């Protein structure tokens, strides 16, 4: 239940504030009563003018400690709902490529939900799983010739070498169409020798 | 005793690169808030000075006698005939003579600094930088002019703002002052 | 006639043969001399500070902890002994489990070598819970997580096999409310003589009243420019 | 009023400033650490190097934590951390310690070497260094050969790159002034609070313990009632500024914790 | 501490976690003071041995100023004086302070 | 109370329903057009 504490502390902030304000009424600030009802209807003496600026001044103070801090409020809630239309024209009207933007992983898509004085977004992400370890190499020589990968990466199962995408496993021999020439076999390091397939 | 700080300080003191008044080794001259006094003559005759507002035997007025063995301090009505000289040789009577004081016995330059407010008598020295306190006279005489007895200087102060510094030991090192620049 | 109070010991300062007291730089009195010895003595303030009271909850238990933040027990246990200690409530005294923090001193927990998640924070990377160990309270350092080491070589790589969807919230505060103030009724309240007297003091309550009134027209703004990005309206088949 | 009894009862009427004080720097505190929290808590392993150090010719040395010292950071932390250096005023320790700061950037250091960009968006995996630059060679429009090609050029440029920040660092003090600012108007506050005691205003003596213990009649409720309300105002100025501060703070803390996830757990494409 | 913690909570029931409530102060033991000591002169046994004391038709008067008043060398004497006050008390006497 | 009054919003939940129920609406249809044309 305590997972939409966030706009709950708005509320009790809120409430706090005016319950406080209307409090601070029933103070006095150097002066005989501290009701108002008290002064303001049985004071005979004309000479209490004082005594009515004290109280005048102390409740000015208290509004305008009222209005400052409601005016701090306001910017931060400014500034909540600046990052909200962000992210609800980037996650939910697209795909972003941003890390930890639209959710915890690769990004798919996004739904909003409405909430009292907010909103709540759901994202859909990829994680991958069940990782194998395999021995890889930057690129082969077949005729005296480097020969890189277009897309993708060398891998090798312990005798033979096939080429698959980073984000999954998929074997495929190694064909002129998935590799390009570029330079000799003496310039890479670390490269290995194996046969290049052409239809 | 301040230690390591500058502190700033609003008082009266002699403005840098003022008009001084050179003499040789006398009339009478006014007491505006302090006055500052400087010699150098090695061998010094002129020793002691006088405080008063009539000078004569009217009110009570301030004599102090400075040699090389003590200081003693004797503040009454003295009367003066012509001229102050340096013994009956500087007054010539005495009358309600009832506060009297002694202080303790102990190139060169030789300073003194007096100030008379809120009833005080405070005059500061040193001998060869700043000056310290010597001996403070409680005695509430109105001084409104001055007079030497006998190469010295004569300096007035104003109420400037000053900037000190003081080091470890709680010297004051040096000064800046907050006008002519 | 320079009065005070705190704790007087020797110090190493040589004040000058005119001197009589000494001040810092905040102006404060932290050195005096004695009339009778002449001697240097520096003036320290007494020992205070804040108070904490560590709870796991009143519906699990009803036993607490007391943290006094930033002083030595050795002064508390002197200050427990002897009565000068303003708390006058001393229950957690007759406790063998005393343990020094670097932010205070904790009496009422036992401080153990291993490491946990933190649950309550304390402080200096101290955090407690209660744990059946019989239940109780206990202190520890709180750990960082697990140690995964990777198995780096020059031809090794790591290809995943499967995957899995994965679904989040995130909660985000958009408006509040909206509050207006009269100025009038709330100052004086149904009085002609006291509002003769407001008159004096200027427009301060149109300044109040204007910054209102742009809070709440901001307010609406805030939940249009989230809200209203579309101009049609889709209906699902 | 400081250990007075009778000035103690008249702020009694005042009201309740004090718990609003201290609820909003009971906020600022927690939003302090939280901060930090939101910052360098992003990971939940902590990823450590292999004996071995060998990444094709890429020297890490400079950044890499030094077990001889007793602490445990880089040179470069250990330069910059050292070139940046009463009566109801107490300061309260952070959470989390400088090591705790130096193994989470350690575990990010060791998290980016030897995964990449994999460990922040799964399970992390292992893939070589040159392997992983020639990756991020594709990324802005580079064929891949050109890494194979000129390796020991770029791993040479590389070491003699790292090296001149820490001649660029070590002949300018100002470099991080930044920083600097930030505990200067921190401690500029609170000297102007603690010299705040020593005026009047509109009485009779200045200092606190002047007249709370000489005055002998009992109609001095006007003149204690001055201080009172110029040592009020005070406080909540300070509370002001302080609360001003924390939005800007925030503001940075915010920026730096959007920046750790977008620039160090990959690679944008942001200008 | 439970129970100031729920009156600073004003409820009766608390959550888990840490919360402030009061400050602790160490309190004074016992008083000191320190004023001016033995080296102290002032002479006023003067005006009581001697013998011509000021005979009724000539009497002295004389000031006494820049001196500590201690009346208790009245009791080193034979005590047989009398202590006769008009308008002040001999005991808010002893803590003032006059000029002449 | 003495003074304090609550305004009430300019849009009701049932509009920002509509409009929660539109966007839903057009990313199941359409994905990504309904916002570029």
């Amino acid at each position: 239940p305590s997972a939409l504490g966030k706009l709950q502390d708005v509320v009790n902030h809120n409430a706090q504030a005016l319950n406080t304000l209307v409090k601070q009424l029933s103070s006095k600030f150097g002066a005989i009563s501290s009701v108002l009802n008290d002064i303001l209807s049985r004071l005979d003496p004309p000479e209490a003018e004082v005594q009515i600026d004290r109280l005048i001044t102390g409740r000015l103070q208290s509004l305008q400690t009222y209005v400052t801090q409601q005016l701090i409020r306001a910017a931060e809630i400014r500034a909540s709902a600046n990052l909200a239309a962000t992210k609800m024209s980037e996650c939910v009207l697209g795909q972003s490529k941003r890390v930890d933007f639209c959710g915890k992983g690769y990004h798919l898509m996004s739904f909003p939900q409405s909430a009292p004085h907010g909103v709540v977004f759901l994202h859909v992400t990829y994680v991958p799983a069940q990782e194998k370890n395999f021995t890889t190499a930057p690129a082969i020589c077949h005729d005296g010739k480097a020969h890189f990968p277009r897309e993708g990466v060398f891998v090798s199962n312990g005798t033979h070498w096939f080429v698959t995408q980073r984000n999954f496993y998929e074997p495929q021999i190694i064909t002129t169409d998935n590799t390009f020439v570029s330079g000799n076999c003496d310039v890479v390091i670390g490269i290995v020798n194996n046969t290049v397939y052409d239809p | 005793f301040r230690s390591s700080v500058l502190h700033l300080t609003q008082d009266l003191f002699l403005p840098f690169f003022s008009n001084v008044t050179w003499f040789h080794a006398n009339p009478v001259l006014p007491f505006n808030d302090g006055v500052y006094f400087a010699s150098t003559e090695k061998s010094n005759i002129i020793r002691g000075w006088i405080f008063g507002t009539t000078l004569d035997s009217k009110t009570q007025s301030l004599l102090i006698v400075n040699n090389a063995t003590n200081f003693v301090i004797k503040v009454c009505e003295f009367q003066f005939c012509n001229d102050p000289f340096l013994e009956s040789g500087v007054y010539s009577s005495a009358n309600n003579c009832t506060f009297e004081y002694v202080s303790q016995p102990f190139k060169n330059l030789r300073e003194f600094v007096f100030k008379n407010i809120d009833g005080y008598f405070k005059i500061y020295s040193k001998h060869t930088s700043a000056l310290e306190p010597l001996v403070d006279l409680p005695i509430g005489i109105n001084i409104t002019r001055f007079q030497t007895l006998l190469d010295y200087y004569v300096g007035y102060l104003q109420p400037r703002t000053f900037l000190l510094k003081y080091n470890e030991n709680g010297t004051i090192t040096d000064a800046v002052d907050c006008a002519l620049d | 006639g320079l009065t005070g109070t705190g704790v007087l010991t020797k110090s190493n300062k040589k004040f000058l043969p005119f001197q009589q007291f000494g001040r810092d730089i905040v102006d404060t009195t932290d050195a005096v001399r004695d009339p009778q010895t002449l001697e240097i003595l520096d003036i320290t303030p007494c020992s205070f500070g804040g108070v904490s009271v560590i709870t796991p909850g009143t519906n699990t238990s009803n036993q607490v902890a007391v943290l006094y933040q930033g002083v030595n027990c050795t002064e508390v246990s002197v200050a427990i002994h002897a009565d000068q200690l303003t708390p006058t409530w001393r229950v957690y005294s007759t406790g063998s489990n005393v343990f020094q923090t670097r932010a205070g001193c904790l009496i009422g927990a036992e401080y153990v070598n291993n490491s946990y998640e933190c649950d309550i924070p304390i402080g200096a990377g101290v955090c407690a819970s209660y744990q059946t160990q019989s239940q109780s309270i206990i202190a520890y350092t709180m750990s960082l997580g697990a140690e995964n080491s990777v198995a780096y070589s020059n031809n090794s790589i790591a290809i995943p096999t499967n995957f899995t969807i994965s679904v989040t919230t995130e909660i985000l505060p958009v408006s509040m409310t909206k509050t207006s103030v009269d100025c009038t009724m709330y100052i004086c309240g149904d009085s002609t003589e006291c509002s003769n007297l407001l008159l004096q003091y200027g427009s301060f309550c149109t300044q109040l009243k204007r910054a209102l009134t742009g809070i709440a027209v901001e307010q609406d703004k805030n939940t249009q420019e989230v809200f209203a990005q579309v101009k049609q309206i889709y209906k699902t088949p | 009023c400081g250990d007075s009894t009778e000035c103690s009862n008249l702020l009694l009427q005042y009201g309740s400033f004090c718990t609003q004080l201290k609820r909003a720097l009971t906020g600022i505190a927690v939003e302090q650490d939280k901060n930090t929290q939101e910052v360098f808590a992003q990971v939940k392993q902590i990823y450590k190097t292999p004996p071995i150090k060998y990444f094709g010719g890429f020297n890490f040395s400079q950044i890499l934590p030094d077990p001889s010292k007793p602490s445990k950071r880089s040179p470069i932390e250990d330069l910059l951390f050292n070139k940046v250096t009463f009566n109801g005023l107490t300061v309260l320790p952070p959470l989390l310690t400088d090591e705790m700061i130096a193994q989470y950037t350690s575990a990010l250091l060791a998290g980016t070497i030897t995964s990449g960009w994999t460990f922040g968006a799964g399970p992390a995996l292992q893939i070589p260094f040159p392997m992983q630059m020639a990756y991020r060679f594709n990324g802005i429009g580079v064929t891949q050969n050109v890494l194979y090609e000129n390796q020991k050029l770029i791993a040479n440029q590389f070491n003699s790159a790292i090296g001149k920040i820490q001649d660029s660092l070590f002949s300018t003090p100002s470099a991080l002034g930044k920083l600097q600012d930030v505990v200067n108007h921190n401690a500029q506050a609170l000297n102007t609070l603690v010299k705040q005691l020593s005026s009047k205003f509109g009485a009779i003596s200045s200092v606190l313990n002047d007249i709370l213990s000489r005055l002998d009649p009992p109609e001095a409720e006007v003149q204690i009632d001055r201080l009172i309300t110029g040592r009020l105002q005070s406080l909540q100025t300070y509370v002001t500024q302080q609360l001003i501060r924390a939005a800007e703070i925030r503001a940075s803390a915010n920026l730096a914790a959007t920046k750790m996830s977008e620039c160090v757990l990959g690679q944008s494409k942001r200008v | 501490p439970l129970s100031e913690t729920k009156c600073t909570l004003k409820s009766f029931t608390v959550e888990k976690g840490i919360y402030q409530t009061s400050n602790f102060r160490v309190q004074p033991t016992e008083s000191i003071v320190r004023f001016p000591n033995v080296t102290n002169l002032c002479p006023f046994h003067e005006v009581f041995n001697a013998t011509r004391f000021a005979s009724v038709y000539a009497w002295n008067r004389t000031r006494i100023s820049n001196c500590v008043a201690d009346y208790s060398v009245l009791y080193n004497f034979a005590p047989f004086f009398a202590f006769k006050c008009y308008g002040v008390s001999p005991t808010k006497l002893n803590d003032l302070c006059f000029t002449n």
